[PDB]
């Protein structure tokens, strides 16, 4: 039977700098038998690439957007949202929607990997945490992680801060097609409605008749 | 756990609604055949 | 007389069931067409939705019901072969239906196998919201070639 | 969740007097039948 398939990035931080490089590796169990190639799909268009990695090694604006891996035999893996800006400083996250009781790694990178020292991550703009130079990846996120985050750091003896990202902690709630889930009610009530009428054309009728017939 | 229920119970609704929405059909048909045989007749 | 005498009203009622059946697949059809026909998600979990069966078989239905409501009227003595040879065809058109609706169930039943958390991502939720419309449809289908081979077999019997 | 939940109650209701109309009508049509007759 067919599996589904999985996208990973090396780095896995979904936010880089411009210019940087980096791999997409579409390894969803694609050795049911023999080796095959691979589908790339962005913002809709079918990239003429059928290698299990992809590599990007000059990252741009135009690289960001939908990227969605697929193997032949088996379905199209979860999307990814990349995001390519060019700030001296940089807040990046392995994800930007993590389930309850899940990990997430977050990390400040400044201007072609220059040194950072003395960073403070803010978030919903009060500080929580404050990291020389090791990441502050969070383990079993609740509820309470949700909101905006953005790391002020020092290049080199310089002070800057990030770009605010928002990161959604939510239960299983992901949603998007949740007005799909009222399609089924929409339709019912418009059936209803219908018979209602049906209804009262059969009633108005049955009185003519009784009318009639009497 | 949470979803599955209002799935059931949407499923279940529509076949409620499909299985009224024949009987009126029916009951109409069945009205409008009356109504007419009974004017042919009598007219 | 049996069936001879009791078709005097099933003949509408049926007719009445099939134009009902096809309006509701032309509304899911339509629906589907304009909300869940992104190039995000895969083309195996929307079989139904990528031969144009739902309009086409929607179409049929509801041409076969009009034709056999107009000629319950009596219209010309003529659409009573018409409508038998429209729902002759419809009959054959419910089947492949039927057959492609079983197949598009088994691939959602294979996809959901593979999601692990029941819904844990935009994939698993559209799939089950196809397989959703999948057993609606299987119904509808179900309902709309009961009523095909009836009416069918009601007119064979009448022009034999 | 809930907003479903609310809208099959209130159908519930809807269907439950659409049924019962429809069981009327019936009756009253099925006794000027047997009028009729
Ligand atoms: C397919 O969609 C993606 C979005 O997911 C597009 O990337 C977005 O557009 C450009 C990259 O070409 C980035 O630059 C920005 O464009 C906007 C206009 O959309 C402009 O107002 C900004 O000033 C800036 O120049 C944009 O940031 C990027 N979106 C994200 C979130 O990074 C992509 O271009 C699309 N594909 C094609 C072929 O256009
Ligand atoms: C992808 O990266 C871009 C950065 O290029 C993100 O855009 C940023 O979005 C935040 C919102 O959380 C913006 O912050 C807000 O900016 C408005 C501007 O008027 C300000 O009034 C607010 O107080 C707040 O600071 C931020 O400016 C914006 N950055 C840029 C360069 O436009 C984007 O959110 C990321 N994600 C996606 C999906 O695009
Ligand atoms: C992609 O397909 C082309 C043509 O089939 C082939 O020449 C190329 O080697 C493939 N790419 C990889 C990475 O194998
Ligand atoms: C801050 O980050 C460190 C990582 O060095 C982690 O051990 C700690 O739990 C985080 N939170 C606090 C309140 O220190
Ligand atoms: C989450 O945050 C709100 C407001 O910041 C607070 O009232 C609540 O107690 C927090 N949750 C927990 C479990 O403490």
């Amino acid at each position: 039977a067919t599996e589904k398939s999985v996208l990973t990035l090396d780095p896995p931080w979904i936010r880089i700098f411009t210019g940087e490089k980096v791999t997409l590796s579409c390894y969803g169990n694609n050795h049911l038998q023999m080796n095959s190639t691979t589908k790339w799909i962005h913002n809709g268009t079918v990239s003429e690439v059928n290698s299990s990695h992809l590599v990007i090694v000059s990252a741009t604006v135009q690289d960001s957007g939908k990227y969605i891996c697929q193997k032949q035999g088996l379905f199209k893996s979860k999307p990814v949202y990349l995001n390519v800006t060019q700030d001296w400083l940089l807040l990046q996250t392995s994800a930007d929607m993590v389930l309850v009781h899940g990990s997430f790694d977050i990390r400040c990178h400044g201007w072609k990997n220059w040194n950072v020292r003395k960073v403070i991550y803010y978030r919903n703009d009060h500080a929580f945490n404050y990291s020389y130079e090791s990441p502050v990846s969070i383990r079993e996120a609740t509820l309470n992680d949700s909101g905006t985050y953005h790391c002020k750091g020092y290049l080199r003896q310089v002070k800057y801060e990030s770009d605010k990202f928002r990161i959604a902690v939510v239960k299983a709630y992901k949603c998007k097609y949740y007005w799909l889930q009222l399609i089924f009610p929409l339709l019912v009530a418009i059936l209803f409605a219908v018979d209602t009428g049906l209804l009262l054309s059969t009633e108005e009728q049955f009185k003519s008749v009784l009318e009639i017939q009497k | 756990g949470e979803p599955q229920l209002c799935y059931i119970l949407d499923a279940v609704l529509f076949l409620y609604g499909i299985v009224l929405t024949l009987l009126y059909c029916r009951l109409k048909i069945q009205v409008r055949k009356a109504a007419i045989a009974s004017r042919e007749k009598a007219d | 007389q049996t069936w001879r005498t009791f078709l005097k009203k099933e003949l509408e009622f049926l007719g009445a069931t099939q134009i009902l059946v096809g309006l509701i697949c032309l509304c899911f059809g339509t629906i589907v067409c304009s909300v869940l026909y992104v190039s995000d998600f895969d083309e195996e979990v929307l079989l139904l939705y990528k031969l144009g069966y739902p309009f086409w078989g929607a179409v049929l239905f509801v041409l076969s019901g009009f034709l056999s409501i107009i000629s319950e009227r009596k219209n010309t003595l003529y659409l009573v072969r018409g409508s038998l040879g429209a729902n002759i065809v419809s009959s054959i058109a419910a089947g492949t239906g039927i057959a492609m609706l079983i197949l598009n169930l088994t691939n959602n039943f294979a996809y959901m196998n593979n999601c692990k958390n029941v819904t844990e991502d935009d994939g698993c939720f559209v799939a089950s919201f196809t397989t959703e419309l999948v057993l609606m449809m299987l119904f509808l289908t179900i309902l709309a070639f009961c009523s095909a081979v009836l009416f069918t077999i009601y007119r064979i019997g009448q022009e034999l």
